[PDB]
């Protein structure tokens, strides 16, 4: 079967420019689990991008959490790039602010 | 509550430089464990007895080969991805309830009977794939010794609170309405209930968003819609294990 | 030894209902899926249904999806196939199953005619007899397929040659089975062949003498 | 579903390879399928040759064997023998109880000997005048090619209102047969001094004649 992925981005603590802090791209529900995802700062992938273990939740589907370490200013825009058998084309998430 | 459960994956066509089976460990809502095809050998995680970690290795070892050889008993092409379910709950009753469940390319098909000692599902591919593993010396005592006595044991054997920081925050949505939403960062343990009110009545369906942080704590938000100029009549309600009682989060000022 | 043994085939109307059985043997019986498959006369095979080990999972082809109920009781070691609204293109061989990969044993199949034509039992005529001799039975005017002949109820079966019937523009079936005896044996053999048409119930034994 | 498509037919010679292909049988990215063939003799159920896209059944020759890429899958019978003459189908496995059945291909073995037709005509019985009707009846045997022309005569006049024919079809030893109806009243019985089946099969007819 086919599941396509569900895309969360979300900072680990509350933003505040000037002070460090981590980018998370929660991307979860997929099937199967071949997958690409990236970090974009301004549109342009991020290179110094951990992410956890392949794993996968009660319903079998497939989630990885992509993060990175950042300090947040007022100009830098942050997404996260998505690919997937299931995706016509890639998804691109942004980190939205004023959520 | 309290679990160990085994999260096995096997793929018959791994992407280049990835392992074909790996397998992680889990005390709740926690990894402890992790094994993988490529390197062979059972390893701890976060936090986490020399002659345990080479028990481990021996049994996922053999897993992986009882994976792999699932594949075999299938033939043709696949691609395969066959994943398992192994461990344990603890219930407020204080019962243990054993977990042994399969899926073949994400749908359940076999499972472990306790009382056959087999393997068995539905279909064809599920006997045919049982059928290889009763092949395998001691496999399905192995699977029944730690489904009913081991995993209990051990969830015994292996056996902290930061509350969350909330923020609830309103955006333009689209003419004439605006969208709330209430957010939890940065907390443990996973469970956190999220509820409004708009002038101290309920509203919306609690349902949101939750996901991991890469320290061990998680995330969660929930969104509700409402009707412009009406923001300032919405809060939000959070109930956590760090907070010693539901903490009333109002909108932010600016 | 794997067995398996269709029944419940019939002639029905158009909108009637009829109900297959397949007995199974000879392996464990509630570890293995199940499954029918049909064939209507010189046309390919097609999937009908199939269920479960258990029985807790059903599957069928669109076709018959929403008509057809596929079930089993393991106790008894039978799969069932509850057949409703049936129409003319129902008309096939329906062959049991045992689902598996590596290997495949079917029924010998159960044959199910949908028309709104009545059955008629056929009237049975001696061809007689003239080396060697040839005599046979004259099966007439019988609807529907299938009818069979044996000769000396099974104890001759060496020079035995039941012909494929014609289909008669009268809409009926008709065919004939021969023998070739020894000339010798005329006076002090009998011959006598044994008719089943069971859509009618009709079974006749027929003595075939000299002239 | 849907059927999976394959020839018709397909014919070769003794100790010939051929090819059966069957088109339909790709799978979608995160399923997958198991391609089955079956080989089917006249009257027969159908048998498994072919299992997991190659794999053989203990028994089945070696002569047999198949393969499977992307949207299609094969069927190759080397060192064609007499015995291949069948239908052979495809099947395709795509988990959890489903099946789709390709339509089915016509096997046919060329260059086998000729074989001339065995006529055997009998006349009405006593017991079928009895009760006012007369059959005549022509059983046609042991012949091949599959193909005959049959020619009721009465005292040498064409018969052509009350015959009934069969199609030829294969027997068990690979050879046809066939049988022709004559239908008349006891009085057209009676009114002539013989009637003659004659069966004509490539190029020679063989007559058999019956007298009231």
């Amino acid at each position: 079967i086919q599941r396509t992925p569900k895309i969360q981005v979300y900072s680990r603590h509350p933003a505040e420019n000037g002070k460090s802090n981590f980018l998370n791209c929660y991307v979860s529900g997929f099937h199967p689990s071949d997958i690409e995802v990236d970090l974009l700062k301004n549109g342009e992938r991020i290179e110094k991008v951990e992410h956890s273990d392949l794993s996968f939740s009660k319903d079998w589907s497939f989630y990885l959490l992509y993060y990175t370490e950042f300090t947040p200013t007022e100009k830098d825009e942050y997404a996260c790039r998505v690919n997937h058998v299931t995706l016509s084309q890639p998804k691109i998430v942004k980190w939205d602010r004023d959520m | 509550h309290l679990s160990l459960l085994y999260h096995l994956t096997a793929v018959s066509s791994p992407a280049p430089g990835t392992p074909a089976f790996w397998v992680s460990g889990w005390l709740g809502p926690q990894q402890y464990l992790s094994y993988n095809s490529l390197r062979g050998e059972a390893e701890p995680c976060g936090a986490w007895v020399s002659w345990y970690w080479e028990k481990e290795t021996t049994d996922l070892r053999i897993k992986e080969k009882l994976f792999l050889e699932a594949f075999k008993a299938l033939g043709g092409k696949g691609p395969y991805t066959l994943q398992g379910l192994l461990g344990c709950e603890l219930g407020p009753d204080n019962t243990s309830v054993p977990t042994a469940k399969f899926a073949l390319n994400g749908e359940e098909f076999m499972n472990f009977d306790l009382k056959q000692g087999t393997w068995g599902g539905d279909w064809p591919e599920a006997l045919a794939i049982s059928q290889r593993w009763q092949q395998q010396d001691k496999a399905a005592n192995k699977e029944l010794t730690f489904l009913l006595f081991s995993c209990p044991h051990r969830l015994r054997e292996h056996l902290w609170k930061e509350p969350p920081s909330m923020r609830l925050k309103a955006r333009p949505s689209s003419p004439g309405f605006s969208v709330l939403t209430c957010s939890a960062f940065s907390f443990y343990p996973p469970e956190l209930q999220l509820r409004f009110l708009r002038n101290g009545l309920a509203a919306g369906t609690g349902q949101g968003d939750f996901g991991p942080n890469s320290d061990g704590s998680f995330h969660a938000s929930s969104s509700l819609t409402v009707k412009s100029g009406d923001e300032h009549h919405y809060c939000c309600i959070v109930q956590h294990a760090g907070l010693a009682q539901p903490l009333r989060v109002e909108l932010e000022s600016p | 030894e794997v067995q398996l043994l269709e029944s419940g085939g019939g002639l029905v109307q158009p909108g009637g209902s009829l109900r297959l059985s397949c007995a199974a043997s000879g392996f464990t019986f509630s570890e293995y899926a199940m499954g029918w498959v049909r064939q209507a006369p010189g046309k390919g095979l097609e999937w009908v249904s199939s269920i479960g080990s258990s029985g807790g999972q059903t599957k069928y082809a669109d076709s018959v999806k929403g008509r057809f109920t596929i079930s089993r009781d393991n106790s008894k070691n039978t799969l069932y196939l509850q057949m409703n609204s049936l129409r003319a293109e129902d008309t096939a061989v329906y062959y049991c199953a045992r689902l598996a990969i590596g290997d495949s044993y079917w029924g010998q199949g159960t044959m199910v005619t949908v028309s709104s034509a009545s059955t008629k039992g056929p009237s049975v005529f001696p061809l007689a007899p003239s080396g060697t001799a040839a005599l046979g039975c004259l099966v007439k005017d019988y609807f529907p397929e299938p009818v069979t002949v044996s000769w000396n109820s099974g104890a001759l079966t060496s020079g035995v040659h039941t012909f494929p019937a014609v289909l008669q523009s009268s809409g009926l079936y008709s065919l004939s089975s021969v023998v070739t005896v020894p000339s010798s044996s005329l006076g002090t053999q009998t011959y006598i062949c044994n008719v089943n048409h069971k859509p009618s119930n009709t079974k006749v034994d027929k003595r075939v003498e000299p002239k | 579903q849907s059927a999976l498509t394959q020839p018709a037919s397909v014919s070769g010679s003794p100790g010939q390879s051929i090819t059966i292909s069957c088109t339909g049988t790709g799978s979608d990215v995160g399923s997958y399928n198991l391609v089955s063939w079956y080989q089917q003799h006249p009257g027969k159920a159908p048998k498994l040759m072919i299992y997991g896209d190659s794999q053989r059944p203990s028994g089945v020759s070696n002569r047999f064997s198949g393969s499977k890429s992307g949207n299609t899958a094969s069927l190759t019978i080397s060192g064609l023998q007499a015995e291949d003459e069948a239908d052979y189908y495809c099947a395709s496995y795509a988990g959890s109880g489903i099946y789709v059945f390709g339509t089915g291909t016509k096997v046919t073995v060329l260059g086998q000997p000729k074989a001339n037709p065995t006529v055997t005509l009998f006349p009405p019985s006593s017991e079928e005048l009895q009760a006012n009707k007369a059959t005549l009846v022509c059983l046609i045997s042991d012949f091949y090619p599959g193909a005959v022309t049959v020619a009721w005569k009465a005292d040498g006049s064409p018969v052509k209102a009350g015959v009934e024919t069969t199609k030829p079809s294969k027997q068990s030893n690979n050879k046809y047969a066939a049988s022709s109806y004559l239908s008349l009243t006891p009085e057209q019985w009676k009114s002539h001094r013989s009637y003659s089946c004659q069966v004509t099969h490539e190029g020679s007819t063989v007559e058999k004649t019956v007298a009231p």
